[PDB]
């Protein structure tokens, strides 16, 4: 398929790999009883690790020779051939929640900055400040995007201290 | 009580709060969908 | 003082309750030469399951090193 | 105020003796000796380790480099509130003074001292390295 | 022989003299700050390099700089 | 009659201070004629602990 | 007051050991000698360059000695593919009789050392035959090596001194050296090739005796004169060709085959002589660009001068640079190291998967050796690089004369250059080593499907766009109805297309998700490497910490504990914290050569593709179970030829453990502990007749931080060096 | 006519790897310790 790859569903050593593991399961099973806790506890094991590559077949990733599913990272692959899920996706889900963190922070740290004390509102939170920040993050895009365009994202390079030079 | 709402608001505690909830929902959130691997 | 000594017994209660709670000691008793000790059991969770090794009685766990085992057996 | 002369034969304080005392240095190249008067008789503490004892009146102790005397002159004037002064011996026998150099000493601002390796100028308005270069020797902007 | 320089941010505080563990700075007159006196460096070759003197300076940047240099039995702090 | 006013905010332009670029309160402002008369203090410290220091009157300029 | 140095007067006055050490340590810094003056300082870098080049003649003349004399070079010929080189022999009093048997092997009288520098694959392949060949070229690198050290002695003479603007005469001299130095010895060197080398691989002995009335084309030199250079490339050496000998053997002397050699797996002596005859003609003709004494060609300033872009981007340009290029020696030695060090790593990278000497893909060991001893050598240069760089802005830098050009603009956003470098670090660490975790505790789980494997899609389309077919991409080289692969159908695809498509050679090998991690750890390495280099040079100059840094110079212990602590603040001490990261980059890099190859060697290509998606993998499938025979060299039952590898391993880790004594454990702990020691001599009877000369002091704080990075350099060196050595030749060889 | 003689190791090990440098560490020995005039 991609890069040589073929999907998992199709793949020898893939389905060659569940053997192997449901294999290491059931040996450890047989010095056990029917209905033991021992015994409950490696067959709820054995019914995920069923799941598990049902899912990944079912979710049509690429195998090696090796067997174990790989990812493909370029936009153009992943839309091209319906692999937008493995890197393509995740890559917008993170940068969402890694801007809402990092947009919340520094709300928090401009608000008291205002303050009489500012470096006691740091080791002390002013914790209704924090929820009520919390909670705006969710469309920081926005308000992110907004404020570049107004010009006051950015300190003035006048206004930075800097080293002699 | 005040102060002792200004004490759980400190560095530590907070912190260990917030991960404890962090972590908490992270787990949970493995325990009801295992082996996450692909969005899908 | 006080304090550090307060510490040591709940770590000392600790190692009692998950003897008792989670643990094959009684299985130990009957087969000590055979049954490996274990007094910790982990959850089900990331597959760290796997983690809970055979250790015999019918009880899966991680085997301690502590001998804890053969302090209580002896008292 | 003129300089001191150094007497020999004032007395020493009681002390036993150390392995911290003066090596072969003392006998070839230089060593310090500081005197001092005392009120009353005291334990005060050897640069070099342990205790001795003051005796009242004159005291005079013999070190090995000039750091260890200006140690043991911090400790009379901060603790004991004496006014110790020490010098430098050689082995031809000269005797150098210093400390007060000019019996006052340094921490108080005495009239007919004259300024010395001072700049009129800040540390941030010293030349370029590169302006002082193959002056014969490594010189540093600030020499110049 | 290290090299000390005073510089003329000076405000008089006395503190590096202080601080010296080999008496080699003093206060001297001057007309240049409020407390009318400067540091002055005249026994440099006693000087060992501490940076005693530099930790104890209150002025931004420092009044007294101590440039390393050669070295002697006096600089390397010897008793042997 | 010389320097900026008492309490007003100025910002420093010593290349070599911790507060170059940084705006400060003025404290008092010698007329004796000495180098260095403006007494500028500052709400973080620099390196050494310190937050006050001494600037000439070029050396300052007020806030904006 | 002492003699010794006689340079320093600073130092010569100083009664303590310090004296001795930082004699040895400041001689070739010319510029920091007692009444040097700028004169004085070129003469001696002119005389000292013409003593390194002696040493490099006399060298190599050592080297063609002992292999004529001690070693199999004649044998060797014969069977290259089964017999294992010689270097020299050994005479060790301390042997016994088992050892000496050991060593004992390949025929020779007594003990050898078993050659890893491929000299005899490369003089092999140049044309070299019999142990007399040898011999002549050893005597002609000697007299050669004289040469040169009678000039240097010369050029120091009162009336052939060199003067100062003579050293400053830059478009002169890179005309010479760009026409002369690489033209005409690329050209002499395709003389040699048309001449001696190409005969010699077709079993026609071609030497000074008979050279003159053998013709190296049977049209001698018809087609060259004529504009008929084709007639040059007319049947060449065929696919059935016994190198060395004259079956299968073909006519031509210039070619773009563009192939392997199909016996000995490595490229055709045609291509090398017209590759060289090529770059000669271009090295040539770009000698000739520069102003001299003939009023044509350019002038370098005025270039520099003419390049500001109109819009204001880049300041003011590239005014004033050739004074501050021309008048810095700091800036163009570090233009040099930084150019020398980035080709040395091209050489690593091109002689591994394009192997230019016959039968070196075979001897394993001298693959592995030859890149790890470039790679190795190239980041000690790169290092060195930056160094000079920095110490280029601490001494030769002025502020006035580069107002407003690139160089001074580098300064003024050096926050943001650091800061981006800093993200980049940060940001390649932290995911690089979590995706190797998550791969570590997948497997150790029992879940190797859960890993995250990203498959190396960029990498692997470029693979493709050189003619490899095996990812389908089907682009370029890849497509047989592409322009690019038509037009090359005729001249080199047909031999190109055939190697890179070989999965037994080298030439762009198949990778997958493996060396997808390996080589975002690689970048990791590059730059937090160039991270610390960087900031040790825009820093230089001065710091908020220390604003005028530039006064105590390129090296100093620190400010003291004021302000903070100033622990390794200077420059100097930058380049020293550079050096570790250089070294585990390196390390990373040669790791990584050497397991792809290991298992390509063995056929077992599954192994890497399977075990270095993890951590645990490596320790234990590449170091912990290529160990066992190195550390089996001498065991209680015996010993083996390995046994001065084993010996050898040893001694690195220790060397290198010793390193940290110097690096943890500083100045202060020492100096108060030397006091007791200098009161227990003057004290002891018997001994107290004796006595220094020198104070015995302590480490500065300075030395101690060189001392214990080149004990732990070195033994990080020796430790590999075994380890590679012993790994490959005892699994193969 | 260049092959050297067989025992030529035999006098030139020792020679450079205990001779010499005994002869070169006393010349530097003596050279570092001499006294300027
Ligand atoms: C990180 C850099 C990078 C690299 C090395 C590649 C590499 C590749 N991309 Mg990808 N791509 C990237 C980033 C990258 N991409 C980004 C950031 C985006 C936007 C989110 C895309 C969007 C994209 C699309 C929409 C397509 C590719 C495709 C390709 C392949 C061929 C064309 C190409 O991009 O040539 C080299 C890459 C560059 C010079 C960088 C810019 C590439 C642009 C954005 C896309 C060019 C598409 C091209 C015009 C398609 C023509 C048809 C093709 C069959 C020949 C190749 C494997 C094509 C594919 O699937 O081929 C099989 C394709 O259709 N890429
Ligand atoms: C670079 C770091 C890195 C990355 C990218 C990942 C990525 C992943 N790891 Mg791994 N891991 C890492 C480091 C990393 N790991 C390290 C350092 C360790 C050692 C402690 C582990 C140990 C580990 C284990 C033991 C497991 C994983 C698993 C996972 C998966 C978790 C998916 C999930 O929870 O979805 C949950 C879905 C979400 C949407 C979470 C975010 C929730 C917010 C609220 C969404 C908001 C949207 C707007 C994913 C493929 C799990 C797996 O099955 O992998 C295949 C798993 O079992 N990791
Ligand atoms: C030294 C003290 C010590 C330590 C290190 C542990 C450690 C542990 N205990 Mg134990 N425990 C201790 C003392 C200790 N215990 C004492 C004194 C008691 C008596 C009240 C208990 C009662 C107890 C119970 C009832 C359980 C554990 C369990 C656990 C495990 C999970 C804890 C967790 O994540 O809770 C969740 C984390 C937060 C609430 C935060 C863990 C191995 C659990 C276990 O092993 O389950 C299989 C479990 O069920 N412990
Ligand atoms: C044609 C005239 C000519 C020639 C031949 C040279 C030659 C040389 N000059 Mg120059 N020089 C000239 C004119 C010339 N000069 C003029 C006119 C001036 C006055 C303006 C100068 C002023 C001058 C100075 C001031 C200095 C030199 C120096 C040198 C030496 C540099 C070091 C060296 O050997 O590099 C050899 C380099 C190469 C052979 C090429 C290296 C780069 C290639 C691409 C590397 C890879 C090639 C190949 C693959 C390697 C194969 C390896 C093998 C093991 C297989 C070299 C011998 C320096 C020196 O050492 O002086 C003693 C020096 O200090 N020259
Ligand atoms: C052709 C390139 C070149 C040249 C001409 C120079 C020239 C110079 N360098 Mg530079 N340098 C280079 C390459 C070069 N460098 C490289 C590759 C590096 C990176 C490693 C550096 C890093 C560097 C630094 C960090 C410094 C210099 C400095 C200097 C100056 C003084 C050198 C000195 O006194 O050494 C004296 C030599 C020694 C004290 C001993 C050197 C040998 C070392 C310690 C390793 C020894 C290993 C040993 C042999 C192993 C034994 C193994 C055992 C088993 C037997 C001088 C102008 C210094 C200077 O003053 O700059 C302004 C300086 O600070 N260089
Ligand atoms: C294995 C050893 C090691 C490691 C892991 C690092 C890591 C780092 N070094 Mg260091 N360094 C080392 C050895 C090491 N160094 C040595 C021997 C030297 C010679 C003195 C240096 C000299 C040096 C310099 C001079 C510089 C660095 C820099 C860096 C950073 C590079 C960027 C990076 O990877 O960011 C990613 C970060 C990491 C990989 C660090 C480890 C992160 C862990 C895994 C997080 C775990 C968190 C988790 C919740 C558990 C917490 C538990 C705890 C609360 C109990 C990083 C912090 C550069 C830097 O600071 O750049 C910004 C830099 O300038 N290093
Ligand atoms: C720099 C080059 C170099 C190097 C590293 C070596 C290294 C070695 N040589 Mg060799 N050698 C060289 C050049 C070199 N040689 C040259 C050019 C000659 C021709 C005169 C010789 C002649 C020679 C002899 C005759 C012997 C060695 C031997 C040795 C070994 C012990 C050292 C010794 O006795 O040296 C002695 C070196 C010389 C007599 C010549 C030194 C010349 C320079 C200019 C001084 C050692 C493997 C010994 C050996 O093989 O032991 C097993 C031995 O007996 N060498
Ligand atoms: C290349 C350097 C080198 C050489 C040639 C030798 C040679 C020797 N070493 Mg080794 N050694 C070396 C370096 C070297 N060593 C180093 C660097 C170390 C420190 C790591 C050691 C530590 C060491 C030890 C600890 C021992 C040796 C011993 C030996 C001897 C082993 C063979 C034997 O049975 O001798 C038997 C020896 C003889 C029959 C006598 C040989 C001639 C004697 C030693 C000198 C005669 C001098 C003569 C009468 C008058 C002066 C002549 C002169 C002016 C020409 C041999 C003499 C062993 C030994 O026996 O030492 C005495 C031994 O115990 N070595
Ligand atoms: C849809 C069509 C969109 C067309 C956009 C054209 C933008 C042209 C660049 C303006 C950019 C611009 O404003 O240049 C300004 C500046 C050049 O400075 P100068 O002072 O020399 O010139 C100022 C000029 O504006 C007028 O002389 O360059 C840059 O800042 C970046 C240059 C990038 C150079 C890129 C080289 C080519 C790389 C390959 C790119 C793909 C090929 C096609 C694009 C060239
Ligand atoms: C700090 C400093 C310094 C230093 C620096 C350095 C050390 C640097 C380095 C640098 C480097 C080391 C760089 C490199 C670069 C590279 C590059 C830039 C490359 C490029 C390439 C290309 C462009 C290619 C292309 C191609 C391809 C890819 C394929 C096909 C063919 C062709 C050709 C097309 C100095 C001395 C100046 C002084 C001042 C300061
Ligand atoms: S140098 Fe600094 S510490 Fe000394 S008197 Fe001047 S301001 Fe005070
Ligand atoms: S460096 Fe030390 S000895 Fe020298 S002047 Fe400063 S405090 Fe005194």
């Amino acid at each position: 398929d991609i890069a040589g790859l073929t999907p998992c569903s199709e793949s020898k050593a893939y389905a060659k790999l569940e053997k192997k593991e449901l294999k290491t399961l059931e040996k450890r099973l047989k010095q056990y009883e029917a209905d033991s806790a021992p015994a409950v506890a490696l067959k709820a094991t054995m019914e995920r690790t069923k799941a598990r590559f049902a899912n990944y077949a079912k979710a049509g990733l690429l195998c090696g020779n090796d067997g174990l599913p790989h990812l493909i990272a370029d936009p153009g692959l992943a839309l091209k051939y319906g692999h937008a899920g493995e890197v393509f996706i995740p890559t917008f889900g993170f940068l969402y929640v890694a801007g809402y963190i990092g947009y919340v922070g520094r709300q928090y740290l401009i608000a008291v900055k205002g303050e009489a004390k500012p470096t006691d509102k740091e080791i002390i939170i002013d914790v209704p400040l924090a929820t009520k920040l919390a909670w705006q993050g969710a469309g920081w895009p926005l308000a992110a995007v907004q404020e570049l365009q107004r010009g006051t994202l950015l300190e003035k390079e006048e206004n930075i201290t800097v080293s002699p030079r | 009580m005040k102060d002792f709402t200004t004490y759980l608001s400190t560095a530590p505690v907070i912190a260990t709060i917030w991960f404890t909830f962090t972590a908490g929902l992270l787990i949970e959130i493995n325990r009801y969908f295992p082996d996450p691997l692909v969005f899908s | 003082h006080f304090g550090q000594l307060g510490i040591i017994f709940i770590w000392l209660s600790g190692m009692y309750f998950h003897g008792a709670r989670f643990s094959n000691y009684e299985a130990w008793l009957s087969d000590p030469t055979h049954i490996k000790p274990s007094a910790q059991v982990v959850w089900p969770i990331v597959g760290q399951e796997i983690l809970n090794g055979d250790v015999g009685g019918g009880f899966q766990g991680i085997q301690i090193t502590s001998g804890f085992f053969q302090l209580w057996r002896a008292s | 105020w003129t300089v001191p002369t150094l007497n020999p034969d004032t007395p020493s304080p009681i002390f036993g003796g150390s392995t911290g005392g003066l090596l072969r240095k003392a006998q070839t190249e230089e060593f310090y000796v500081i005197t001092w008067e005392a009120k009353k008789e005291q334990i005060f503490e050897m640069p070099t380790g342990g205790a001795a004892i003051m005796r009242q009146g004159p005291n005079l102790l013999k070190f090995g480099k000039k750091e260890q005397c200006l140690a043991l002159t911090t400790q009379l004037r901060n603790k004991f509130k004496l006014t110790p002064c020490f010098y430098r011996v050689f082995p031809d026998g000269k005797v150098q003074y210093l400390h007060p150099a000019d019996g006052v000493y340094p921490e108080k601002v005495n009239a007919g001292r004259v300024g010395a390796n001072q700049n009129m100028r800040r540390i941030g308005q010293n030349v370029n390295p590169i302006k002082v270069k193959f002056s014969g020797r490594m010189m540093s902007p600030a020499e110049i | 022989a290290h090299i000390v320089k005073i510089y003329d941010t000076c405000i008089g505080c006395t503190q590096c003299v202080r601080a010296c563990p080999l008496d080699v700075l003093e206060m001297v007159p001057w007309d240049g700050c409020k407390a009318s006196q400067m540091a002055s460096a005249p026994r440099t070759e006693d000087c060992v390099g501490c940076k005693r003197c530099e930790t104890a300076c209150p002025t931004d940047f420092l009044s007294v700089r101590v440039y390393l240099g050669s070295e002697s039995t006096r600089s390397m702090g010897l008793s042997y | 009659e010389v320097g900026p006013k008492r309490g007003s905010l100025v910002k420093i332009l010593r290349p070599e201070s911790y507060w170059f670029n940084q705006v400060g309160k003025v404290v008092s402002v010698d007329q004796s004629g000495v180098r260095y008369p403006v007494v500028v203090r500052f709400e973080n410290q620099n390196y050494a602990g310190v937050t006050t220091n001494n600037y000439a009157l070029d050396e300052v300029v007020a806030a904006k | 007051t002492k003699l010794f140095p006689k340079f320093s007067q600073g130092l010569a006055q100083d009664p303590t050991t310090r004296r001795i050490w930082y004699g040895l340590a400041m001689a070739h810094d010319f510029e920091s000698h007692d009444g040097m003056t700028e004169e004085n300082l070129y003469q001696k870098i002119f005389a000292s360059h013409f003593g390194q080049l002696s040493i490099i003649f006399l060298w190599t003349s050592g080297n063609l000695f002992h292999v004529a004399w001690q070693g199999n070079f004649e044998q060797w010929v014969t069977d290259p593919v089964h017999i294992r080189p010689i270097a020299h022999a050994i005479w060790d009093p301390h042997f016994g009789q088992p050892a000496v048997e050991a060593f004992t092997r390949g025929g020779a009288s007594g003990p050898v050392n078993i050659s890893t520098s491929g000299v005899y694959q490369w003089w092999y392949t140049i044309g070299m035959r019999t142990n007399q060949d040898l011999y002549v070229g050893s005597v002609f690198l000697a007299l050669v090596s004289a040469i040169f050290l009678f000039a240097g002695w010369l050029h120091l003479q009162p009336n052939f001194q060199p003067s100062l603007s003579w050293f400053k005469d830059a478009e002169s001299r890179l005309n010479h050296h760009l026409s002369g130095l690489f033209g005409v010895s690329s050209l002499a060197w395709t003389g040699h090739l048309v001449h001696v080398a190409i005969p010699e691989s077709r079993g026609q002995h071609v030497g000074w005796d008979n050279f003159l009335s053998v013709l190296p084309h049977p049209q001698g030199l018809t087609p060259f004169f004529t504009g008929n250079w084709a007639a040059y490339a007319q049947s060449p050496d065929t696919a059935s060709h016994v190198f060395g000998t004259a079956q299968g053997s073909g006519q031509a002397i210039l070619t773009f085959l563009g192939g392997f050699h199909p016996q000995t797996q490595s490229l055709w002596l045609t291509d090398m002589a017209h590759h060289h005859l090529a770059i000669a003609v271009i090295f040539i003709v770009a000698g000739h660009m520069y102003r001299t004494n003939f009023g044509i060609g350019h002038r370098m300033q005025a270039i520099l001068e003419a390049h500001t872009p109109p819009s204001g981007s880049l300041g003011a340009g590239h005014k004033g640079l050739f004074d501050t290029v021309n008048n810095s020696l700091h800036f163009q030695l570090g233009l040099a190291l930084a150019s020398v060090g980035t080709i040395t790593s091209l050489v690593a990278q091109h002689m591994y998967s394009l192997p230019p000497y016959a039968f070196q893909a075979i001897d394993f060991t001298t693959q592995a050796a030859l890149y790890t001893h470039h790679q190795y050598i190239a980041g000690f240069i790169m290092c060195g690089a930056f160094a000079h760089g920095a110490i280029f802005f601490i001494r030769d830098y002025d502020p006035e004369q580069n107002k407003g050009n690139v160089l001074a603009r580098m300064l003024d956003h050096k926050e943001a250059l650091i800061s981006h470098l800093s993200w980049v670090s940060l940001f390649l660490g932290f995911h690089t080593l979590g995706l190797y975790v998550h791969n570590d505790v997948m497997q150790a789980f029992g879940t190797p499907e859960k890993q995250i494997l990203i498959e190396p899609v960029f990498a692997q389309w470029i693979q493709a766009a050189h003619g490899k077919a095996l990812y389908g991409f089907d682009f370029l080289l890849s497509s047989k109805t592409s322009a690019a692969f038509a037009n090359g159908q005729s001249l080199w695809l047909p031999g190109w297309l055939d190697a890179i498509n070989n999965n037994q050679n080298s030439l762009f090998l198949t990778i997958g998700p493996g060396d997808f991690l390996v080589h975002h750890a690689i970048a990791l390495g590059l730059h937090t490497t160039t991270l610390i280099l960087v900031k040790g040079a825009l820093d230089a100059r001065g710091s908020k910490l220390m604003p005028d840094k530039k006064d105590f110079g390129y090296s100093f212990p620190c400010d003291g504990p004021g302000r903070g602590g100033t622990c390794d603040i200077s420059a100097y001490d930058a380049f020293y914290l550079a050096v570790f990261w250089m070294l585990n980059t390196i390390g990373w890099v040669t790791f990584y050569w050497h397991w792809k190859h290991l298992t390509l060697w063995q056929g077992n290509v599954a192994q890497f593709d399977e075990s270095s998606t993890y951590l645990m993998g490596w320790l234990r499938d590449y170091l912990w179970l290529n160990s066992s025979q190195l550390i089996n060299g001498y065991n209680p039952f015996g010993m083996n030829s390995l046994s001065v590898w084993a010996w050898t391993f040893l001694f690195g880790h220790l060397i290198y453990a010793t390193g940290f004594m110097f690096l943890i454990s500083w100045r202060g702990y020492w100096q108060e502990l030397i006091e007791t020691l200098v009161w227990a001599h003057e004290k002891t009877p018997l001994a107290n007749l004796v006595y220094w000369k020198d104070k015995p002091v302590a480490l500065s704080i300075v030395q101690a931080r060189l001392v214990g990075l080149a004990h732990f350099s070195v033994g990080y060196i020796f430790t590999y060096a075994a380890f590679l050595i012993a790994s490959t030749s005892g699994r193969f060889g | 006519p260049f092959v050297p003689p067989s025992w030529a190791p035999s006098v030139f090990v020792p020679l450079t790897g205990l001779v010499l440098p005994a002869i070169a560490m006393a010349t530097l020995f003596v050279y570092i310790e001499k006294e300027a005039p």
